[PDB]
């Protein structure tokens, strides 16, 4: 993969630098609010054992990447679907008029769209959208893993997200614009250039999470 | 959902919700606070 | 149920004697330190629009009266517990056992006591426990109400407490031993013989509060 490649270098000069090792760390210099992921995570259920993963996207679509490597988006208008093939052939259907072959994965989908709106709270609820957001190409889960630590989320537009289990605390890396948002133990929302965080440095928490999401990114290139 | 629908692991569940936990117990009685 | 009935005819004699009315009061013979109380309640927090009340007792052990008549203790080691349903069964376990269906139980009542550590005070602070009472067999939340001016607490060991709310006077009725304490608006503890204030007799503030607390304890009889 071409984004996680650069991720890979991006976290690289970032960590070699040793941002937290800094005589005057001055993270907040490295701030760039024009970096707003326009999506990430939200909510996630992991029924591996039986179905697969289903999650939530901010603007409130759902998806499931079943067992079998395919996935279905739900729109965040409740009817346009988008079903995904192993080799990531890419279909459009809807709810109402849709092949009588994906009945199954549709009545799954539903299953976990629903567990999720009754059971689980909405992570960057407290975030607000911009104009020409809408537009944006809802991305799809290419691949998941669960550590001891954290889950692991590699979106299609390249974006990974780390969600760590202890202090409810997440990373969201964008390759393309070379940026984390990091989201807080106390749920504030903020996104930093890696390019800043070198020069200017960073707290030691979200230094070690950097250092952790390397080694996430290099078992995602090892996969 | 269905009734078998049991997720095993899943992300943070609505009662986990503590800010909204503490919010409301500081719009609920309670004992005395500090002065 | 057999403590109450002992609870009300204490009070009841203590009120028929009408110890505010004498020509000379010397309620400080009437005191008794040897009857001073093991447990009373330190803190509390009404959420029982939902959940429940949760509670710390002096030896900062915390509990919760759950909505279903369910109970459930945290230990002062922070994390023994103690689960009592609504049969009264009552089943030890511990936090890191980590039960899964008590877990729920478990996350919300350590809400209950992060809560009350940060924002309530301790009642009865200026009391120094004794040996032994570390021994004790540790009570929980038989019953609650509250009235506009108090809320009523009883306790499985038989004691009934009265916290009001306006002045944040106190009484922690001990029918084993037919005994009172009462916290005054300075906080000032003092524990008193029931049948030693019939004969040394008291101020009025302390027998209007007897007077309250019977009708109390007839209330608690009648549900």
């Amino acid at each position: 993969d071409c984004h996680l490649s650069d991720m890979l270098q991006q976290l690289h000069s970032v960590n070699a630098s040793k941002p937290s090792e800094r005589g005057l760390v001055r993270q907040e210099e490295a701030e760039d609010p024009a970096c707003i992921p326009i999506f990430w995570v939200s909510k996630w259920v992991d029924y591996s054992d039986k179905y697969g993963l289903g999650y939530q996207l901010c603007d409130n679509s759902v998806g499931v990447l079943f067992n079998d490597s395919t996935r279905l988006i739900l729109y965040n208008d409740g009817d346009s679907l988008q079903y995904i093939e192993r080799d990531g052939t890419e279909s459009y259907l809807t709810v109402s008029s849709h092949p009588n072959s994906l009945m199954k994965k549709i009545t799954l989908l539903k299953y976990f769209r629903n567990y999720m709106s009754e059971h689980l709270l909405k992570a960057g609820a407290n975030i607000t959208p911009r104009e020409g957001d809408e537009l944006a190409r809802l991305p799809y889960l290419r691949t998941w893993f669960r550590t001891r630590s954290a889950i692991i989320l590699h979106l299609s537009n390249g974006s990974v997200q780390i969600n760590f289990f202890q202090d409810h605390t997440k990373l969201i890396l964008c390759p393309l614009m070379a940026a984390v948002t990091y989201i807080d133990e106390k749920r504030d929302f903020r996104t930093y250039r890696l390019s800043l965080l070198e020069e200017y440095g960073c707290c030691k928490e979200l230094a070690s999470r950097l250092r952790y999401a390397r080694t996430m990114v290099d078992k995602l290139l090892s996969s | 959902t269905y009734e078998t629908f049991d997720p095993p692991l899943h992300s943070t569940a609505i009662y986990a919700d503590e800010e909204e936990f503490s919010k409301h117990c500081g719009l609920s009685l309670s004992s005395t606070p500090p002065g």
